[PDB]
């Protein structure tokens, strides 16, 4: 079954199984090769290949990974997706020194909301964007990976999973315990995204779920009924917050031209049905003059 | 939040076509009618009641048991089978708290083993190759009921309730798709609770209007006047209760005036 692949060695660990870099051996084709350990007599194919499965043979995209074959096992299930190079966490990483050039921020962050705009527009919410599951080839392309938290939502949504997204890029609405959330969680996560692309660092990297919440109204301000209508009776919404004052974004993220801000601050506006969507950010003027800089790896 | 509201019912009015079940099915089925489908639906509405299930992974559950039925052809001792494997797929799918396989070998009073039930999973997904992401006569009528002006709790609840009866029996609601009997649930239970009719902007929005969903109406009319009588009556039984405003004993309207 797995006869034409060579493994060439382990790639990581995510959400759920395990990704080695394979070639076919007949075609030439590099590829990624996530393979899920399934059994009998436990829970048989886990929720969460369920849903990655179905939902990325529906989703082909140039800035999503795409889901070549799925050979299923009785045994184990192997997921055969295109190859990609290296995940943005790694890149800024190596791009230490330099700082990645406006360009390529502007390249990858509107490649990313086309991304994302697709997904949105075919009912499916990503919910764990952040640099590790974001992927660069060599020709300045970077794609939606990591699909294993992903889920298929409705019109209007109901509750789903309250525990999602990693905490670094969860939105306030999560945080607070709102009984529904949507689209904007994902616009959030790129949001912060967007500002770790500038200033090479996390934006709110909290190490629990009140950290989280003060570092972020330290830097958006504690949010009363004015910015966010319903705040104050969100399940952990607690009247003894602190009221931080909100920052001026040229103090946020200072390299950021007055377009860039404008967009950032949409993106991380604190009411989710305020904050834009992917597809309308597509449109915002920070992208007048977007190209593809192709990356120095 | 409306950004993609139109895009995604464009995309499930595409999606509905590609996982429709054949409509002649049974026909095709040595062993199986469609009365022994009504049986297997009406269980599947028991255990969703039984573990609190959403309402969504019974509509999922009866789509993929459709869909392996119109290639697969299986004796009566394993179409339960078939529609335990479909309902565990369908709550991995769609809950965020599905029961454990263990819970689905019991609900068959151990007629099955834990062993065939993974088997049988396995070849559903097969069958279908992976395709469980697929429109349902509830995801439609959640989108309709937006449309209402305002919003009535029993329209809403009597709209569910006679799409839920529409996965009962096969003849004749295979012919139909799951935006067609969502539009003629939603115009029978606008009409049945307000005397109000299938509105201006969901012809504007789907295209639908009575006449085109006369057919569908007129059967789903009938089944709504004979359901007390009908051999199964957990559906009726489940929307007695007062998550579902009773709607279950409202009484039919006796014409609709079409
Ligand atoms: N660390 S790194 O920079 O050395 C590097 C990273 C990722 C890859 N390549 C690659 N990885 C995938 O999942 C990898 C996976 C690891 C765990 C977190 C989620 C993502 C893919 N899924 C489809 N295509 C994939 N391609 C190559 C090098």
């Amino acid at each position: 079954s797995m006869e034409n692949f060579q493994k060439v060695e382990k790639i990581g660990e995510g959400t759920y199984g395990v990704v080695y870099k394979a070639r076919n051996k007949l075609t030439g084709e590099v590829v990624a090769l996530k393979k899920i350990r399934l059994d009998t007599e436990t829970e048989g194919v886990p929720s969460t290949a369920i849903r990655e499965i179905s939902l990325l043979k529906e989703l082909n995209h140039p800035n999503i990974v795409k889901l070549l074959d799925v050979i299923h096992t009785e045994n184990k299930l192997y997921l055969v997706f295109e190859f990609l190079h290296q995940d943005l966490k790694k890149f800024m990483d190596a791009s230490a020194l330099t700082g990645i050039p406006l360009p390529l921020i502007k390249s990858y962050l509107f490649q990313l909301l086309q991304g994302l705009a697709f997904c949105h527009s075919h009912r499916v919410l990503h919910r764990d964007l952040k640099p590790q599951n974001l992927l660069i080839n060599t020709e300045g392309a970077i794609k939606l990976a990591d699909f294993g938290l992903a889920r298929a939502f409705g019109v209007p949504v109901r509750t789903y999973t309250h525990e999602v997204v990693t905490l670094w890029y969860r939105a306030p609405e999560i945080l607070l315990g709102c009984k529904y959330y949507s689209t904007a969680v994902d616009i959030w996560s790129l949001g912060c995204i967007f500002a770790e692309m500038v200033t090479r660092r996390a934006l709110f990297p909290g190490d629990s779920e009140i950290d989280q919440l003060f570092r972020i109204f330290r830097t958006l301000g504690t949010p009363d009924e004015v910015v966010w209508p319903g705040v104050t009776s969100m399940p952990d919404y607690k009247p003894s917050f602190p009221k931080w004052a909100r920052q001026d974004f040229s103090k946020v993220v200072p390299p950021l031209d007055e377009d860039g801000r404008s967009l950032l601050s949409q993106m991380l506006h604190y009411d989710p049905n305020k904050r834009i969507s992917a597809k309308a950010a597509l449109a915002h003027p920070f992208f007048q003059d977007v190209t593809k800089p192709v990356p120095h790896l | 939040v409306p950004d993609y509201h139109e895009d995604i019912h464009t995309y499930l009015r595409e999606m509905e076509v590609k996982c429709k079940p054949k409509v002649g099915y049974m026909k095709k089925q040595p062993d199986i009618t469609n009365s022994m489908r009504a049986i297997l639906v009406d269980w599947l509405v028991e255990v969703g009641e039984e573990y609190k299930l959403q309402n969504e992974t019974l509509h999922l559950a009866v789509n993929y048991i459709d869909r392996f039925l119109s290639s697969m052809s299986v004796l009566r001792g394993k179409l339960q089978l078939v529609g335990t494997a479909a309902m565990l797929l369908a709550s991995k799918f769609e809950e965020i708290y599905p029961p454990e396989v263990a819970e689905f070998v019991y609900i068959t009073d151990d007629t099955y083993t834990k062993k065939q039930v993974l088997r049988m999973e396995h070849l559903v997904l097969k069958v279908l190759t992976f395709d469980l992401a697929a429109p349902t006569v509830n995801q439609f009528l959640t989108q309709y009921f937006l449309h209402q002006q305002p919003a009535n709790c029993k329209v809403e609840s009597l709209a569910m309730f006679l799409g839920e009866l529409s996965l009962i029996d096969a003849d004749p609601y295979l012919k139909y798709l799951p935006s067609v009997i969502a539009g003629a649930a939603f115009h029978l239970a606008l009409y049945t609770v307000t005397g109000q009719s299938w509105p201006e902007s969901l012809i504007r929005k789907t295209g639908y209007t009575l006449e085109s969903l006369k057919p569908c109406l007129m059967d789903l009319h009938q089944t709504y006047l004979k359901a007390p009588q009908h051999a199964q009556q957990s559906i009726r039984e489940k929307y007695k209760n007062s998550k579902y405003h009773g709607v279950s004993l409202l009484n039919p309207p006796e014409t609709l005036n079409l």
